[PDB]
C-alpha cells in the first residue's frame, strides 16, 4: 500500500493515501549519520541530545 | 468605524457586468478541473471590489 506521491498542483485534489505511515516510518531510523550523529529526532521531528 | 455602509458583491462564475432587473433559467455547465484560475478569478474579483 505504498501509493506514490501524486504528480502535478492542479490535477491531483486529494490528500495521499501513505499519509501518518509514512510518517511514522520517516521518523523510525535510528542510527549514526553525518557529523552530529545518532539521528534521534522524535515528537516533533526533532533530535535530541546535542 | 468611519459610518460604514455595506455593500455584498456577489463573485458568481458569470463575468463582470451591469446587474440585470429579469430573471433568467440556464442549464449550469460543469466546473473547471484546473483552480488556479478559479483563485485567480477569485483574486481579480475581490481586488476590483475591494473586498475586506
Amino acid at each position: 500500500n505504498i501509493t506514490d506521491p501524486p504528480r502535478g498542483c492542479v490535477g491531483n485534489t486529494n490528500i495521499w493515501k501513505t499519509g501518518p505511515l509514512f510518517k511514522r516510518v520517516l521518523m523510525s531510523s535510528k542510527y549514526a549519520d553525518g557529523v552530529t550523529g545518532r539521528v534521534e529526532f522524535n515528537e516533533d521531528g526533532d533530535r535530541k541530545f546535542a | 468605524p468611519y459610518n460604514l455602509s455595506l455593500e455584498v458583491v456577489m463573485a458568481i462564475e458569470a463575468g463582470l457586468g451591469d446587474l440585470p432587473l429579469l430573471p433568467f433559467s440556464s442549464p449550469s455547465s460543469p466546473w473547471s478541473s484546473d483552480p488556479f484560475s478559479f483563485l485567480q478569478s477569485v483574486c481579480h474579483t475581490v481586488v476590483v471590489q475591494g473586498v475586506s
